[PDB]
RNA sequence: CAGAGUGUAGCUUAACACAAAGCACCCAACUUACACUUAGGAGAUUUCAACUUAACUUGACCGCUCUGACCA
């Protein structure tokens, strides 16, 4: 029932929703993160982390990818929150990493789609 | 009638004579990156994050916490170079890492987390939630 | 005017005609390549009339055949004979003749008296008011003894500088010390005469020069110099 | 608003853009490849291109002409009629580069004498008195030329 | 058009495969240190004439300016590559003529 | 550096095998290209209007 | 050879620690080519010690730039 920010149609991407689902590929490292539409973040998983770092063999490919969205689907399973959204770039959408991704979200429990606002 | 702005124009830095000499974005990510940069950073106009934004207090958040441990960064550093040096020399690992079908422990690395990068994630979690303003005021 | 010389030098050059040897791993990078080809490649003509002849062979009029075309072929490949990579001035070490080093590029250097030693040095000319350092490059290549050669002139700023002062013998308010400007040419034909060869110039590649080069000469040279 | 002090923040089309020989630098210079192998040609037509993105140089535009198709002809044993032998393809790769330093050009030129593979011929010269500029136009330049021009 | 000039594909080995992958990964290195060698020499040329056409201007002015002038005997060069091996002084190959076919 | 983009490849869809072979100019050099047919070497000759 | 100055792979007023980061750069795929994109690779704290985190504060050592010395 809580509201979600509508709007911005006219530009990318949009805000309606309560939590998402943001992937940085850098040239080294790899980044995903949940955060709330408001600001803040509420959960991490990055390449930069040791303990992800000690049995990955390079942070920046499928694997690291894949990795990545495993170990983020298990923290917000034990966070509690299972519903996000998820607005990429064709291009990145159509990417290989990113589907996995989306495979590795899937097999852990995360729905990237958020149930409609209950207006009434 | 016009008034004199009361900071820096967004675009003022950047020359114009040389425009052709500059080097263009030629790509949508980097526009994209630079404008979220942007964004992150205060101005003197009006602004989402003035109206929707949280207010925070500009005392700085006192803690309360354990004092943090120390540790010798560079024989940390060290040991984590070398193991990465033999994970990589490991010629099945780098196989399987081409193949994209190499798997990591779940257990072993949240383990591994709950040590190193657990605290931090916590709290930050537990900002999340709100404990910390409903409780401790 | 001032009291420091100036003098134009030229550093006469000549390109390899032929490619430097291969390395292993760049014939092992035509290998893959040439398999690639092979096996992303269609059918030619002569591939598809062996395979005719085959089958035709098989299942029973052409006098010759495709391995037989490529056998000639062979034999005309061993009668011909290719040009010789490997001359009689590489087996001599004949730093003064042309045909030596056809894989790396050489440079030209000259003999001058100064100071009671002779000391390897590129050929150089006073400069005249008048005329432009790549006009004293021209009267330097003339004054060459013997040497018929054609030059090709890139450009007119300096390609490197090289700055000495006379040794507390010579050393006067007039004549303090000297500069001398290096400017870089292409050789397109041309030879000395058999007149003066040992004791007129030499080539040597950019590895050797060092040898007969002073270090701080050399040192200015190698900024321009190159090794590809 | 005009009024208000943030007046022109939302201006862009000051940050868009709306030849002449120097005494110092060349105006417009064109460097044609002629070889054989057109993979060779192509290979170094595109090197000499990122060579030229690296050294931050303009390239006014990279394409190719038609190839010119030239037989080989031979002379039979013991007779006196020509007869076909082989056939040879010339391909031909042009890279139109504008902004070229005269100091910079002697570098350039060198370097590029010295990266030349086998069996390529290199001919970098003006190019200027053929430029006709017969381009077929744009809608959108067309539209502002000829807003400029009414 | 025809399918007859199309070859079968052999299939490729798992051994040959990673070979493949092996060479691959260091031509990169390979390429990057060739790279990195023309990038530094010609910083390193242009460094030396920039230094050179400084010490020129500190010389003489006139000098300077006369050798930033550009040049008007320039630009109609022409280079051809070389070749696998050095031409043959003594070669006299039978007549021919050469057609052009469009 | 001659050999920078000497070993290089088709990047063509369709095309048929070609084959390692020298071509002899007239003054003897020999180059290496890429012929239909397995000629390994071939030579240009004189042209008679040369003459 | 002496007197001053400097120190993270190319750059950075990156490095609070949880961590040596971002970008450019190199290869393959598309493209005549460029560019975008996808898929891959290489990387750095110059070295010793100081009650200890210490690339970060201090020394010695080491490596570079500038000026005097030497100077065809």
């Amino acid at each position: 029932v809580a509201r979600k920010e509508r709007g911005w149609r006219t530009v990318f991407p949009s805000r309606e929703f309560w939590h998402r689902l943001r992937v940085i590929r850098t040239q080294h490292h790899v980044e995903a993160l949940v955060e709330h539409q408001n600001g803040k973040v509420v959960v991490s998983a990055s390449t930069r982390e040791w303990a992800i770092k000690k049995h990955l063999y390079s942070t920046r490919n499928v694997v690291a990818c894949e990795s990545i969205g495993r170990v983020l689907a298990q923290r917000c399973l034990e966070a509690g929150i299972n519903f996000m959204v998820y607005q990429p770039t064709p291009w990145e959408a159509a990417s290989d990493s990113m589907k996995r991704l989306q495979s590795a979200m899937t097999e852990g429990g995360v729905v990237l789609r958020e149930p409609q606002r209950i207006y009434e | 009638r016009r008034t004199p702005p009361l900071g820096p124009m967004p675009n003022s830095d950047i020359d114009l004579s040389n425009l052709e000499r500059l080097e263009k974005y030629r790509s949508f990510d980097r526009y994209r990156r630079r404008a979220e940069q942007e964004a992150q950073a205060p101005h003197w106009w009006r602004t989402y994050r003035e109206y929707f934004g949280e207010k925070t207090d500009p005392k700085e958040k006192i803690d309360i916490g354990l004092p943090p441990p120390k540790v010798s960064r560079t024989q940390q550093l060290l040991e984590r170079k070398q193991a990465i040096q033999e994970l990589r020399a490991n010629v099945e690992e780098e196989r399987a890492a081409r193949l994209r079908t190499a798997s990591v422990p779940l257990d072993a690395v949240r383990a591994e987390w709950e040590r190193t990068c657990g605290p931090y994630h916590k709290q930050r979690l537990a900002e999340y939630y709100g404990l910390y303003r409903d409780l401790f005021h | 005017g001032s009291p420091w010389r100036l003098l134009g030098a030229l550093c006469l050059q000549r390109p390899p005609v032929v490619s430097k040897p291969l390395t292993p791993l760049q014939e092992e990078m035509a290998s893959l390549l040439q398999q690639i080809e092979i096996e992303r490649s269609l059918y030619s003509d002569h591939e598809l009339r062996a395979l005719d002849e085959n089958q035709r062979l098989a299942k029973k009029q052409d006098i010759l055949l495709a391995q037989d075309l490529e056998d000639m072929w062979e034999q005309k490949f061993l009668q011909f004979k290719l040009g010789a990579r490997i001359t009689e001035a590489d087996e001599k070490n004949d730093r003064t003749s042309l045909n030596r080093k056809l894989d790396r590029n050489l440079v030209l250097l000259v003999r001058e008296k100064f100071g009671d030693q002779d000391v390897w040095i590129l050929p150089q000319a006073e400069w005249q008011p008048g005329e432009t350092l790549r006009g004293t490059a021209e009267r330097t290549l003339a004054t060459l003894s013997e040497n018929n050669m054609e030059a090709k002139f890139l450009g007119n700023a300096p390609c490197g500088h090289y700055t000495f002062k006379f040794p507390q013998a010579m050393r006067t308010e007039s004549n303090l010390g000297a500069k001398v400007f290096f400017f870089k040419a292409l050789l397109l034909t041309g030879d000395f005469s058999q007149a003066g060869n040992k004791g007129h110039h030499v080539w040597v590649t950019k590895d050797e020069l060092g040898d007969y080069l002073k270090p701080k000469y050399l040192a200015q040279v190698r900024r321009f110099v190159s090794d590809l | 608003y005009k009024t208000k002090p943030t007046h022109g923040i939302g201006k862009y089309k000051h940050l868009i853009k709306a030849n002449l020989g120097t005494d110092y630098e060349y105006g417009v210079l064109n460097i044609h490849l002629t070889a054989y192998d057109m993979t060779l040609a192509e290979s170094y037509a595109q090197y000499v291109h990122n060579l030229c993105n690296s050294l931050s140089i303009k390239v006014e535009e990279s394409y190719a002409m038609p190839t010119k198709t030239i037989e080989v002809l031979q002379l039979q044993d013991q007779g006196s009629k020509m007869l076909l032998d082989s056939v040879l393809t010339t391909h031909e790769r042009v890279v139109q580069i504008s902004g070229l330093s005269a100091t910079f050009a002697e570098i350039f030129l060198e370097i590029i004498q010295s990266s030349l593979p086998e069996g390529v011929r290199l001919s970098v010269k003006e190019h200027t008195e053929e430029d006709f500029k017969g381009r077929f136009k744009a809608r959108p330049e067309l539209e502002e030329l000829l807003a400029k021009l009414k | 058009l025809d399918k007859a000039r199309e070859r079968p594909q052999v299939e490729l080995t798992f051994e040959e495969t990673e070979r493949r992958a092996l060479l691959l990964k260091k031509w990169s290195l390979y390429k990057q240190q060739e790279r990195k060698m023309e990038r530094d020499t010609i910083r390193a040329m242009l460094e030396a004439q920039q230094e050179a056409l400084e010490e020129l201007q500190l010389e003489s002015p006139k000098l300077h300016a006369e050798a930033i002038k550009r040049d008007p005997n320039l630009f109609p060069f022409e280079k051809e590559g070389p070749h696998y091996t050095p031409p043959i002084p003594n070669y006299q190959p039978p007549e021919g003529r050469y057609n052009d076919i469009t | 550096d001659s050999s920078r983009a000497s070993l290089t490849r088709v990047h063509r869809q369709a095309y048929a095998r070609l084959y390692p072979v020298l071509l002899v100019k007239q003054d003897g050099s020999t180059i290496h290209i890429r012929y239909r047919e397995p000629r390994r070497m071939l030579a240009m000759p004189i042209d008679l209007d040369t003459l």
